C-alpha cells in the first residue's frame, strides 16, 4: 500500500506544475496512510517470535506490525500541518451541523489564511515525506544485511531532502548540508559494520548470524570476536541517526536551521525506526552464558551512549536561549533513558523500552504542534521587541527565541497550559505520562542491578527539569511583550463574510474583525486529545500498558 | 586443488604416487575430445544405466562420493571402452570423418551433419546404437536430423541425406 | 595455493554477469525493487532542490 | 604475453611517439582577477539524469544475459523494475527540468 | 515523388520488420534446440570424466596422507567431519624442474 | 589488506581537513570503494555470487547518494558563493 | 528463550539448481521430517481446540 | 470508579472543551452545542473498542500465565531425576 | 495414488486459532473462496478514500483552482480502488491462513482438493515454472499478504509448496472412491 | 559463503557445510534442551574452516617444512629434467615416462 501511494501520487505529481495543488496532494497522503493502517490492522492475527517473508530478505512479527501501524499514525498527524491552513474565520451563526454540511461562506481568504505560505506551496512535500516512511518501515521489517542498508540509505536520503526542500533558505541549505555530510560518514560505519559481519560470517542473513552467535555462547580456531565489533562499528552509526552523545552535536544545528514543521517531522520518526530496529538486534545477541564474548559486548556502546546522553542533554540545555536547539537538547536526554531500556534486555526493560518510545513521540509531538501553533497565533500580534526584528528565516521558524514565549499566558492560557503540561511531563512529574515512562525504566534499570546508572539518571532529571523550568517561568511569570495589532480591531476596519445555502443563494451577510479569526480545527483538537492523554494517563493505562506487556512476552517466549 | 578458477598460475604439480594395491586398476580412456563428442550419443546409448548409477552412487553419499563410489566409478570407464573399441572395429572410417570435422569446426555438431548421418548410419547397421536427444519438440523435426542448417558456415549438400533409423 | 577441474560442475558454466542475472530477479529481487524506490527518489530529490518550478 | 596486454603497450606507445616528435622536432618558443559568473542548473541536471538513468541501465544487463532462466517470473520483477524507473522518467519530462522551452 | 510517401515507406519498413521477426523466431528456436543437442552431449561424457578426475582425486589424497604420517609421524586433522574436502593449499618441492 | 588502507585513506580525510567541504564527499566515495572492494574480493574467497550482488546494490547506492548530495551542494551554493568554511 | 526458532526455514530450499556435482548437496530428510512433525503437531493443537472447547457451547 | 466507557465519553467531552479554550471560542454557544454529544460519541465508541481489546488482552495474558506454569511444572518434573 | 511424500518442503509453522488451510493460495483461489461480506467491505473501504477527501473539501475548503479538486479526486478513486482491493484481498486470504475463522473454506477446500485427486489432478495445477523458479517464487508469496500495508504480492504460481501436508486429500479421496465402488457392485 | 549460488551459476562451494550446520542446530537445539547446540560446535568449525582455511594453512605449511627439509637431505643424482617432466604419459614417450617415474 505504501508503495502503491508513491507510485500513484509521484505520477499525479509529475504532471501537475500547480501549486495550489500541495495542500490536496497532502489531504491525499493522510488518506493513502490510513488504508496503510488498515492493512497492518488486518495483518495482526497470529502470534510468532517473526515471520521470513519474500524469500527471507523481510520479516514480520506483531511488534513490527504494531510500530508500522504507530509510524503511519504519527505520520498522519504531522501531515496535518500542510493539510490545513493554520487559521479559520469561525462566527456563532455559521456553527450548525446544517450551516457546516449545506452553507456555505464567502469572504477573502488569502491573507488571513496565509493561502500562499511557503508550506503550502511545495508539491513534492508529501511525496517526499511518504519515501521517507518507505524507509522506516523497511527497517523495521528487514531481516538481512542487505536489507539493512538500503533501508537506511532510503530513510536518510529523504531525511536529507527535507531538510533542503526549502531551497530559498539559506539556513534551510545549510542544515540539509550538515545533515547529509555527517550522516554520509554514519553510513559508512554501518556500510563496514554489515561488511565486517558478511566477509567473517559468509552470511547474509540475520537468522544465521544469530544462529553462529548462539552455538559461540556455550560457556578456538576461529573465536568469533567479529560479532560484537563489528555491531560495535554497525551501532555507532545508528547512534548517529538518533543524536545520541557523543555522536549528538549535528542534531542542534540542523533541527534549529530547518523550518519547524520539517523539523517536526524529521526529529520524531527516524528514532522510532532505529530503536525498533534495534530491539530484536539487542535481544537475539545478548549472551546468556558469561563468557569472553560477553566481556566485549557492543551493548557497552549503547549503555555508554546513555550515560553520556543524560548527562549532556541535561547540562548542554542550561544555557540554550533559542527554542529549537533546546528541543534538540531535551531530545538528547531523553534518548539517555531510551537507551538506558534497551541495553538492560530484561522483560522489564523491553516494556519500559517500548512504553518509553511511544510516549516519548506523542508528547515530542505535542511540543512541536504546540510552538507552531503559537507561531501561527501571532498573526494577530504586533512587538516592538529590537531581538526578535533581527531574527533569520521568521515565516519558516516563527518562534525561535524562548524569550518570545515571555506572557503567552496572558495572550492565551489554555495553550500556555497544554505546553506547561508536556514540559512537565519531560521533567517526569506525577501522574503525567512522562513520569510513569521514567518510573519504569528506573524498575527495570534497579531490578537488573544497574544502581549506577539509575542514580546518574536521577540526579540528571533535576539538572534537565531548571531548563524546562525556565521556559514555563517565560510563558507564566512576565508579561508578554507581544500586544494585538491595533489595526486588526480599530472599530472600523471590517471584512464582509457572505454566507449561502446549497443553491448559491445570499442567506445573511455580516462584519468580521480580527477577534473572528482562530486556530483552525485540526491543531486545536491535536493538541488537546493529545494533552489529555498526557494528564489523564492514571485513567487509561491498562490496555496500552498491556499492549506492551504481550509483545514483549512473545518476544522472550522460551 | 580446488575448483576455482586460477588466475596467476605459473607452475603445476604432479603427483607420481599411483594408487594403492587395495583399489582395482582400471586402465584410463585415450580418446581426446573431439572424438568422444562425436562418440557421446553412442556412448550414452550402451552406457546410460551405468552413468547414472554412478552419480546415484555419488548422491548417495554426500561429501564422499569419491572414494565410496570407485567400483562404479571403474564399471563406467569399461563401459566406454567397450564402445570406443567397438567404433574402432567397424566404423573407423566414419568415426575419423567426424571428429576430423569436428576438431576444425569448433567443435560445434551443427556443422558436420553429413560425417555425422555417415556415421550414424555405420553405427546403427554394426552396434545397433541410436542417437536420442530426450524432450525435442514434437512438432518440429528434430535438430539433428533436419537437412538445413540455419547455423552452419558451410551450406550442407542437397544431396547428403540424414539418417533416420529403420528407413 | 592448488586447483583442479570438476566434469559435473563444468557442464554449463555462467559469467558472473549471468549468475548474478540468475538471483537478482527472482530470488533477491526485494533489493532490487528497494534500490528503485532510491534511484526514484534520488531523481525526484536533487530535481526539486535545484531546479525553479 | 597476452595479445590484449601488447595492444595496451602499442596504443600507449604511438601516443608517445607523436608527442615525442614534437616534443624534439617542432619548434619552442615560450611566447607565454577573473570574475565569477552563475552557472545554468541545466548542466547539472544533464550529469543527473544520466547517472541515475546509466545506474538504471546496468542493473537490466544481467537480465539481458539470464532471460532463459528468468522465464516469465523474472521477466516480471524485470517489468516491474522497469516500471517504477520510466515513473521517474516521466516526473523528468513532465516538470521540464530538461528547459524543453 | 513516392520514394518520400510516409505510406508506403511506412508500409515497407513493417514487412521488413515482420519478416525478419518471423525469421528470429526461427532462428532462436532452432539455436535452442543445437543447446539441447550440446548439453545431451556433455551429459553423456559427464561420468566418465568425473570417474577419471574421482580417482586422481583419490590417489592424491592418500599420497597426501601417506606423506603427513610419514614425515610429521601422524596426520593432522582439518575437518571433524569425515567429508572429502578438496585441498585449498599443497605442499610444493623448493624448487621447479629445471628445464 | 589493500581495502583496509585505502579505508584509512578515507579516514584521514577528514582528520586532515578543516575547510575544504568537497573533499568530505571525497573522502566518503573513497570509504565506500574500500568497502565495496574488501567485500568483492572476501566473496570471490567464499565463491559466493551474493557478495558480489552486495557490491553492486552498494554502487548504485553510492552513485544515488553522491547525486542527492551534489544536488543539496548546489542548493546550498546558490545562496552562498562558496564551498569554504571561513576556519 | 536460548533457542532460536528459524523466522525462515525455507532456506533449506535455497541452492542453485545448476551445474550441481554429484552428492554435493547433503541429505536433508531428518530436517523436513523435523518440520512435519511441527506442522502436524500444531493443527493438532488447533484440532483439539475448537472441536473439543466448542462441544461445550 | 474506572468504568471505560463513561470514562471515555466524558474524555471526548474534556477534548471539546480543551480545544474550544485552546481556540479561545466561547465553551457554549448553542448553534455549537452538538459537537458536545459528538466528541463525547466518539469517545463512546473508542472505549467499546478499548472494551474489546481488553478482553482479547486478557485471554492472551492468562494464557501466558498458564504456558509460564506448564513450563515450570515440567522443568521441575524433568529434575526430579 | 499417495505420493509417499506429502510434506516436501520445510515450511514455517505459524501460531494462529483456526486450521491452515494454504500458506500461498492461488489468487484466484482467494478470489473464488471470498464471502459476499468481503465484497461489501472492500468497496465501502475504496469509497471511503474519496469520500474523506470530499468531506474534507466541503468542511475545510482548499481554495483550489477551477479543475483542481477533480485531479485529487481521480487520484483519491485510485488510491481508494486500489486500498479497498487489497483490504478485499486480504480477509479471503487470511482464512487461508487460518489468522480468521475459516469453516466454510476449510470444507470448500477438502471438497475441491479431493475432486482432483479423483480426476488424476495435480493438487494444485500444471506450471511453466522450473521446479526450482517455483521454489523461488513460493517463498516469496507465502504469507506475503500480511505485508500488504507495505508491499503488495500475489501469487501466479502453480507450485506444490502450500505448507499443509497433503496426506489428507489422499485419504478423503480414496475413502468415497471405495464408497462408490460398493454403490456400483449394489446395483 | 552460505548463500548457495556460486560464481559460475553453480552452488557456493561452502553451501554443503552451511546447510550442515543449520540442520544441526534445528534438530539438536530446542526450548526443553537448550544444550543440545553444543552438538554443533565441530560443524560450525567445518563450516569456519571451509570459509577461510586456517587450520588447513597451519597443516599445510607444517608439513611443507618437513617436506623440504627431508627433500634435502636426500642426494638427487639425476633429478627429472622439466623436458622430461612435460612428456610424462605421452604417446610415443615411453622412455621418458619411466625416467621420470623411476620405474
Ligand atoms: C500494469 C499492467 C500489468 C501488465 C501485466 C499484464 C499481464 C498479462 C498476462 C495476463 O493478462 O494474464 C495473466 C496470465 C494468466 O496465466 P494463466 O494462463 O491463468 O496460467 C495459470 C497461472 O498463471 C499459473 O501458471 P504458471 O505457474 O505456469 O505461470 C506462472 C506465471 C509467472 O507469474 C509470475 O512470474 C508472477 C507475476 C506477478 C508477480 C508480482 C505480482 C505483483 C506484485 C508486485 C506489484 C508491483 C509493485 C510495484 O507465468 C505466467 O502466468 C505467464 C505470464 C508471464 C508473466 C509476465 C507477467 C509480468 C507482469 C508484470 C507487469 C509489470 C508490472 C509493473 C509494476 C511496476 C509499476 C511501477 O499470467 C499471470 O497469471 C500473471 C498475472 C500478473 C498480474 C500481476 C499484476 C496485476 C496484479
Ligand atoms: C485518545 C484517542 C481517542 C480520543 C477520542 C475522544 C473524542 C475525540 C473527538 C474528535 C472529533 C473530531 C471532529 O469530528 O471534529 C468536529 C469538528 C467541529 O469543529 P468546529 O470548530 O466546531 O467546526 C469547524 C470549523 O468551523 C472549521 O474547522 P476547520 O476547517 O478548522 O477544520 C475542519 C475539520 C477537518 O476537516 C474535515 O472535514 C474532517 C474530516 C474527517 C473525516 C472523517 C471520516 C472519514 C470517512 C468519510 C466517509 O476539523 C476537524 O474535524 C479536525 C479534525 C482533527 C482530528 C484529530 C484527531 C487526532 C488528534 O468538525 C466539524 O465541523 C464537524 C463535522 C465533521 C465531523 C467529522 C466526521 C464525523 C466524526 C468521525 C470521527 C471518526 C469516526
Ligand atoms: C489512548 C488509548 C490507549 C492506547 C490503545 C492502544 C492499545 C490497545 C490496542 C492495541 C492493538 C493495536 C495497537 C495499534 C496502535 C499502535 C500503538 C498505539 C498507540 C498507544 C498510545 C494490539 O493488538 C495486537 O496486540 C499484539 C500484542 O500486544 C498481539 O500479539 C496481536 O495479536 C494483537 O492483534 C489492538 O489491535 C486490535 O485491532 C482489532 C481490529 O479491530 C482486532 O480486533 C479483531 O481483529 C480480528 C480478530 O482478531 C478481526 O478480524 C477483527 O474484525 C476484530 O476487530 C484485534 O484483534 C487487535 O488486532
Ligand atoms: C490510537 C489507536 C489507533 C487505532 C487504529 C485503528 O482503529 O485501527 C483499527 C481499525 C480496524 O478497522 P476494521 O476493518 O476492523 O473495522 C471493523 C470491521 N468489522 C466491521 C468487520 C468489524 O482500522 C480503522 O478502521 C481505521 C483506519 C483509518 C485510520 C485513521 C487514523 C488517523
Ligand atoms: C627521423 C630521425 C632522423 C635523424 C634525426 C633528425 C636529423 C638530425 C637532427 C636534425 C638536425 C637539424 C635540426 C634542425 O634543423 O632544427 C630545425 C627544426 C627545429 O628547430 P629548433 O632548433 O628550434 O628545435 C628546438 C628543440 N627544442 C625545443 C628541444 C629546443 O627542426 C625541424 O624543423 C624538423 C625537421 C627535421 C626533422 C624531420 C623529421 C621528419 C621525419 C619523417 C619520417
Ligand atoms: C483518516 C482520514 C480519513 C479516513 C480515510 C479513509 C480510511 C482509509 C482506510 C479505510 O478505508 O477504512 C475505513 C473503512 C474500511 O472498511 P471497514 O471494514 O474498516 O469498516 C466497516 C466496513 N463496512 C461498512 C462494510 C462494514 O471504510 C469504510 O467502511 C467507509 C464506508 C463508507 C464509504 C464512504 C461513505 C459512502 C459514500 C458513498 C458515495
Ligand atoms: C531506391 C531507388 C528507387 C527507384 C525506384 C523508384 O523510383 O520507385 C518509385 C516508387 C513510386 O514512386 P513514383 O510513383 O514513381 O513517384 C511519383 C511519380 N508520379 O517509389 C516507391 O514508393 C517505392 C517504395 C519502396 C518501399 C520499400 C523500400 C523501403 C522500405 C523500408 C522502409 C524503412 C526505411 C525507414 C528509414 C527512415 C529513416
Ligand atoms: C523492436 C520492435 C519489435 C516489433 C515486433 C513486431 C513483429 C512481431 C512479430 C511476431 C512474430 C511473428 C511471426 C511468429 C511466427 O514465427 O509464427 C509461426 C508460429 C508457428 O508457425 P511455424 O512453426 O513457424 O510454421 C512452420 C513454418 N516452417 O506461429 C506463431 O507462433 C504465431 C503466433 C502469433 C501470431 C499472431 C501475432 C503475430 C502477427
Amino acid at each position: 500500500m505504501i508503495m502503491i501511494s508513491i507510485l500513484s501520487l509521484l505520477l499525479s505529481t509529475s504532471v501537475t506544475l500547480r501549486r495550489d495543488m500541495s495542500i490536496l496532494f497532502n489531504r491525499i497522503s493522510i488518506i493513502a496512510l490510513a488504508y496503510c493502517i488498515l492493512h497492518d490492522t488486518m495483518s495482526l492475527s497470529f502470534i510468532s517470535k517473526g515471520i521470513g517473508l519474500h524469500g527471507g530478505l523481510l520479516h514480520i512479527t506483531n511488534l513490527t506490525q504494531i510500530f508500522h501501524i504507530f509510524i503511519f499514525i504519527i505520520s498522519i498527524l504531522i501531515l496535518q500541518l500542510t493539510s490545513f491552513y493554520p487559521r479559520k474565520v469561525w462566527i456563532p451563526e455559521y456553527s450548525s451541523l446544517k450551516d457546516i454540511f449545506f452553507n456555505k461562506i464567502l469572504y477573502y481568504r488569502t491573507k488571513i489564511i496565509n493561502k500562499m505560505g511557503e508550506h503550502m506551496k511545495i508539491i513534492e512535500y508529501p511525496l517526499i515525506l511518504l519515501f521517507v516512511i518507505s524507509g522506516a518501515v523497511f527497517l523495521i521489517s528487514t531481516n538481512d544485511l542487505v536489507s539493512i542498508f538500503l533501508s537506511i540509505e532510503l530513510q536518510s536520503y529523504g531525511l536529507y531532502l527535507l531538510s533542503t526542500i526549502y531551497r530559498n533558505s539559506e539556513l534551510s541549505t545549510t542544515g540539509g548540508l550538515i545533515y547529509f555530510l555527517l550522516g554520509g560518514l554514519s553510513s559508512c560505519f554501518i556500510l563496514l559494520g554489515t561488511s565486517l559481519l558478511y566477509v567473517n560470517s559468509g552470511t547474509t542473513s540475520l537468522d544465521g548470524l544469530y544462529i553462529l552467535n548462539s552455538i559461540s555462547d556455550v560457556n578456538s580456531w576461529y573465536k568469533p570476536y567479529y560479532l560484537n565489533f563489528s555491531l560495535l562499528i554497525f551501532s555507532i552509526g545508528f547512534l548517529f541517526k538518533v543524536s545520541a552523545a557523543p555522536f549528538h552535536f549535528w542534531s542542534p544545528d540542523v533541527y534549529d536551521a530547518i523550518p519547524t514543521i520539517v523539523t517536526t517531522f524529521v526529529a520524531i520518526i527516524a528514532k522510532i525506526s532505529i530503536f525498533i530496529f534495534l530491539l530484536e538486534l539487542v535481544y537475539y545477541t545478548n549472551s546468556n552464558a558469561n563468557s569472553y564474548l560477553s566481556e566485549f559486548s557492543w551493548t557497552y556502546a549503547l549503555l555508554i551512549s546513555s550515560l553520556l546522553s543524560l548527562i549532556i542533554g541535561t547540562v548542554v540545555g542550561l544555557t540554550q536561549f533559542r527554542i529549537k536547539r533546546l528541543l534538540a537538547y531535551s531530545t538528547i536526554s531523553h534518548v539517555g533513558f531510551i537507551l538506558l531500556a534497551l541495553s538492560v534486555s530484561s522483560i522489564e526493560s523491553t516494556q519500559a523500552f517500548i512504553f518509553y518510545l511511544i510516549q516519548y513521540s506523542i508528547s515530542n509531538l505535542n511540543a512541536f504542534f504546540i510552538l507552531i501553533t503559537i507561531g501561527f497565533s501571532l498573526y494577530g500580534y504586533v512587538t516592538n521587541n529590537k531581538e526578535y526584528k533581527s531574527l533569520l528565516d521568521k515565516n519558516n521558524s516563527p518562534i525561535q527565541l524562548i524569550s518570545q514565549l515571555k506572557g503567552y499566558f496572558y495572550i492565551n492560557p489554555l495553550l500556555s497550559l497544554s505546553l506547561a503540561i508536556t514540559i512537565f511531563s519531560f521533567v517526569g512529574v506525577p501522574p503525567l505520562v512522562g513520569f510513569f515512562a521514567k518510573q519504569m525504566v528506573l524498575s527495570a534499570a534497579l531490578d537488573n542491578g544497574y544502581i549506577f546508572l539509575s542514580l546518574i539518571a536521577i540526579i540528571t532529571s533535576v539538572i534537565g527539569a531548571v531548563y524546562y523550568l525556565n521556559v514555563i517561568k517565560e510563558i507564566f511569570f512576565y508579561s508578554p511583550e507581544h500586544e494585538v495589532n491595533p489595526v486588526l480591531n480599530e472599530s472600523d476596519s471590517n471584512f464582509s463574510l457572505r454566507i449561502l445555502n446549497e443553491k448559491n443563494v445570499l442567506i445573511r451577510s455580516v462584519l468580521l474583525k480580527g477577534r473572528n479569526i482562530f486556530i483552525s480545527s485540526p491543531f486545536s483538537i491535536t493538541i488537546s486529545i493529545i494533552t489529555n492523554v498526557i494528564l489523564l494517563f492514571i485513567f487509561m493505562n491498562k490496555e496500552w500498558l498491556s499492549m506492551g506487556t504481550i509483545l514483549v512476552q512473545i518476544l522472550f517466549s522460551a | 586443488m580446488a575448483t576455482r578458477k586460477p588466475a596467476f598460475n605459473q607452475h603445476v604439480l604432479l603427483d607420481t604416487t599411483p594408487l594403492p594395491d587395495s583399489i582395482p586398476k582400471v586402465k584410463e580412456i585415450g580418446a581426446s575430445s573431439a572424438p568422444l563428442l562425436s562418440a557421446s550419443f553412442f556412448i550414452g546409448a550402451r552406457c546410460k544405466d551405468y552413468n547414472d548409477d554412478y552419480m546415484q552412487c555419488k548422491n548417495e553419499n554426500p561429501g564422499r562420493g569419491e572414494f565410496e563410489c570407485l567400483k562404479e566409478g571403474r564399471r563406467v570407464t569399461r563401459c566406454a571402452r567397450s564402445v570406443l573399441k567397438d567404433i574402432n572395429t567397424h566404423c573407423l572410417e566414419q568415426f575419423r570423418a567426424h571428429w576430423q570435422c569436428l576438431d576444425n569446426n569448433n567443435q560445434q555438431l551443427w556443422q558436420c551433419r553429413p560425417a555425422e548421418w555417415k556415421l550414424n548410419k555405420c553405427v546403427y547397421e554394426n552396434l545397433k546404437l541410436e542417437k536420442v536427444i530426450p524432450d525435442q519438440p514434437k512438432n518440429s523435426t528434430p535438430v539433428h536430423l533436419r537437412q538445413r542448417q540455419i547455423f552452419a558456415h558451410h551450406a550442407i549438400p542437397p544431396w547428403e541425406r540424414p539418417f533416420i533409423p529403420g528407413q | 595455493f592448488i586447483t583442479s577441474k570438476i566434469w559435473d560442475g563444468a557442464l554449463a558454466e555462467n559469467n558472473h554477469i549471468s549468475s548474478i542475472g540468475n538471483i537478482m530477479y527472482t530470488n533477491y529481487n526485494v533489493w532490487l525493487i528497494l534500490a528503485s524506490f532510491i534511484l526514484l527518489l534520488a531523481m525526484v530529490g536533487a530535481i526539486v532542490i535545484t531546479i525553479k518550478p | 604475453m597476452s595479445a590484449m596486454s601488447i595492444y595496451i603497450i602499442f596504443v600507449s606507445i604511438i601516443a608517445i611517439l607523436f608527442l615525442a616528435i614534437d616534443l624534439i622536432f617542432a619548434p619552442h618558443n615560450p611566447y607565454k582577477s577573473q570574475s565569477r559568473s552563475p552557472f545554468n542548473i541545466s548542466f547539472f541536471i544533464y550529469g543527473l539524469v544520466f547517472l541515475l538513468l546509466d545506474l538504471e541501465i546496468l542493473l537490466l544487463y544481467p537480465f539481458a544475459v539470464s532471460e532463459y532462466v528468468n522465464s516469465a517470473y523474472g521477466l516480471a520483477a524485470a517489468l516491474i523494475f522497469i516500471g517504477i524507473i520510466t515513473i521517474g522518467f516521466v516526473y523528468e519530462l513532465g516538470h521540464d527540468a530538461l528547459k524543453v522551452h | 515523388r513516392g520514394l518520400f510517401r510516409p505510406r508506403p515507406l511506412l508500409a515497407g519498413a513493417a514487412v521488413l520488420m515482420l519478416y525478419g521477426w518471423y525469421k528470429l523466431v526461427k532462428g532462436i528456436r532452432e539455436q535452442n534446440e543445437l543447446a539441447r543437442e550440446k548439453m545431451w552431449a556433455r551429459i553423456h561424457l559427464i561420468p566418465l570424466l568425473q570417474a577419471e578426475e574421482d580417482r586422481d582425486h583419490v590417489r592424491r589424497y592418500l599420497a597426501d596422507q601417506a606423506r603427513e604420517k610419514g614425515l610429521l609421524g601422524e596426520n593432522i586433522k582439518v575437518y571433524n567431519s569425515d567429508r572429502y574436502v578438496r585441498p585449498t593449499f599443497a605442499v610444493t618441492p623448493s624448487k621447479p624442474a629445471q628445464e | 589488506n589493500i581495502t583496509l588502507i585505502l579505508f584509512l585513506i578515507g579516514i584521514l580525510g577528514f582528520v586532515l581537513n578543516r575547510k575544504n567541504i568537497i573533499l568530505m564527499l571525497i573522502s566518503i566515495e573513497i570509504m565506500l570503494l574500500s568497502i565495496t572492494f574488501l567485500i568483492l574480493l572476501s566473496s570471490l574467497n567464499m565463491d559466493d555470487i551474493i557478495g558480489q550482488t552486495y557490491a553492486i546494490y552498494i554502487i548504485v547506492v553510492a552513485g544515488a547518494e553522491s547525486a542527492i548530495g551534489l544536488g543539496i551542494l548546489v542548493a546550498f551554493y546558490r545562496l552562498r558563493g562558496s564551498i569554504a568554511i571561513e576556519y | 528463550s536460548r533457542h532460536i526458532e528459524l523466522k525462515y526455514p525455507e532456506v533449506f530450499s535455497h541452492g542453485s539448481p545448476f551445474n550441481v556435482p554429484a552428492g554435493f548437496y547433503p541429505n536433508l530428510d531428518h530436517v523436513i521430517e523435523h518440520y512435519r512433525k511441527q506442522h502436524l503437531e500444531e493443527e493438532e493443537r488447533k484440532a483439539k481446540k475448537l472441536a473439543a472447547a466448542a462441544a461445550a457451547a | 470508579m474506572v468504568n471505560r466507557i463513561l470514562f471515555w465519553t466524558g474524555f471526548g467531552l474534556a477534548v471539546r472543551f480543551w480545544q474550544l479554550g485552546i481556540e479561545m471560542r466561547p465553551f457554549f454557544n448553542r448553534k455549537s452545542l452538538w459537537a458536545y454529544p459528538l466528541f463525547g460519541g466518539v469517545g463512546a465508541s473508542f472505549g467499546y473498542w478499548l472494551q474489546s481489546i481488553d478482553e482479547k488482552q486478557t485471554k492472551m495474558l492468562e494464557e501466558r500465565k498458564q504456558a509460564i506454569l506448564e513450563k515450570r511444572a515440567r522443568r521441575a518434573q524433568r529434575q526430579a531425576e | 495414488n499417495t505420493p509417499t511424500q506429502t510434506y516436501q518442503f520445510p515450511s514455517k509453522t505459524v501460531k494462529t486459532d483456526y486450521p491452515l488451510i494454504d500458506n500461498d493460495p492461488h489468487f484466484t483461489r482467494v478470489i473464488r473462496y471470498a464471502r459476499p461480506s468481503d465484497y461489501a467491505h472492500g468497496l465501502a473501504a475504496a469509497a471511503a478514500g474519496p469520500a474523506a477527501l470530499w468531506l474534507m473539501e466541503r468542511i475545510s475548503p482548499s481554495q483550489v483552482g477551477r479543475g483542481g479538486f477533480a485531479k485529487a479526486m481521480r487520484l483519491a478513486g485510485f488510491i481508494g480502488l486500489a486500498g479497498g482491493f487489497l483490504y478485499f484481498y486480504q480477509r479471503s486470504i487470511l482464512r487461508f491462513y487460518g489468522m480468521s475463522e475459516n469453516a466454510r473454506e476449510v470444507e470448500m477446500d477438502m471438497r475441491e482438493m479431493t475432486d482432483r485427486v479423483k480426476a488424476g489432478l495435480p493438487l494444485y495445477g500444471e506450471s511453466r515454472l522450473s521446479p526450482a523458479m517455483q521454489g523461488v517464487a513460493a517463498r516469496q508469496s507465502r504469507y506475503s499478504a500480511l505485508f500488504f500495508g507495505v508491499m503488495p504480492w500475489f501469487n501466479f504460481v502453480n507450485h506444490n509448496q502450500h505448507g499443509v501436508d497433503t496426506a489428507k486429500y489422499y485419504q478423503q479421496a480414496e475413502r468415497e472412491l471405495e464408497a462408490e465402488r460398493l454403490a456400483r457392485e449394489q446395483a | 559463503m552460505a548463500s548457495g549460488y556460486g560464481l559460475n551459476g553453480g552452488p557456493s562451494r561452502c553451501f554443503p557445510f552451511w546447510q550442515e550446520l543449520l540442520a544441526c542446530y534445528v534438530t539438536n537445539s530446542s526450548e526443553d534442551n537448550p544444550d543440545g547446540k553444543n552438538k554443533c560446535i565441530p560443524v560450525m568449525e567445518d563450516y569456519y574452516e571451509c570459509l577461510h582455511h586456517r587450520k588447513e594453512a597451519a597443516r599445510v605449511r607444517a608439513l611443507q617444512a618437513a617436506y623440504r627439509e627431508a627433500e634435502a637431505k636426500k642426494l638427487q643424482e639425476n633429478p627429472p629434467t622439466a623436458g622430461q617432466i612435460r612428456n610424462l604419459g605421452l604417446l610415443n614417450k615411453e622412455e621418458d615416462t619411466k625416467k621420470v617415474h623411476c620405474a
